[PDB]
């Protein structure tokens, strides 16, 4: 019966989850964590990724 | 070269700025990491292939 | 000895790093500080800055 309300909450949480998971995507960079690229590459090379 | 000799290195602390400081190496390049930042960066194993 | 530079012998050493999900066993000349808890600190656990 409470579908109309549960679904809204589900959608919001889904959006949040998708947005958070987008942080793990490489997007073509060598690593998905900024700290790794910073600690491993020089700024002239780090900025490319 | 066909029999390149590989040495595994583990359980030890070694600096890395010394090699970069020494200019006796005609070519000194790195891929995926910077030699300067390499000093303070641990690793599980190192392979030296000569 | 009389061969050209492109033909002269050259010693080549390739260092390859393996950083798996195992305790890091090769580190650099970095001292270890006493652990501090319950505070906003800048931590570096065997490279996991």
């Amino acid at each position: 019966a409470l579908g109309k309300l549960q679904d809204v909450v589900n959608q919001n949480a889904q959006a949040l989850n998708t947005l958070v998971k987008q942080l793990s995507s490489n997007f073509g960079a060598i690593s998905s964590v900024l700290n790794d690229i910073l600690s491993r590459l020089d700024p002239p090379e780090a900025e490319v990724q | 070269v066909y029999a390149w000799n590989r040495k595994r290195i583990s359980n030890c602390v070694a600096d890395y700025s010394v090699l970069y400081n020494s200019a006796s190496f005609s070519t000194f390049k790195c891929y995926g990491v910077s030699p300067t930042k390499l000093n303070d960066l641990c690793f599980t194993n190192v392979y030296a292939d000569s | 000895p009389t061969y050209g530079v492109g033909y002269q012998p050259y010693r080549v050493v390739v260092l390859s790093f393996e950083l798996l999900h195992a305790p890091a066993t090769v580190c650099g000349p970095k001292k270890s500080t006493n652990l501090v808890k319950n505070k906003c600190v800048n931590f570096n656990f065997n490279g996991l800055t």
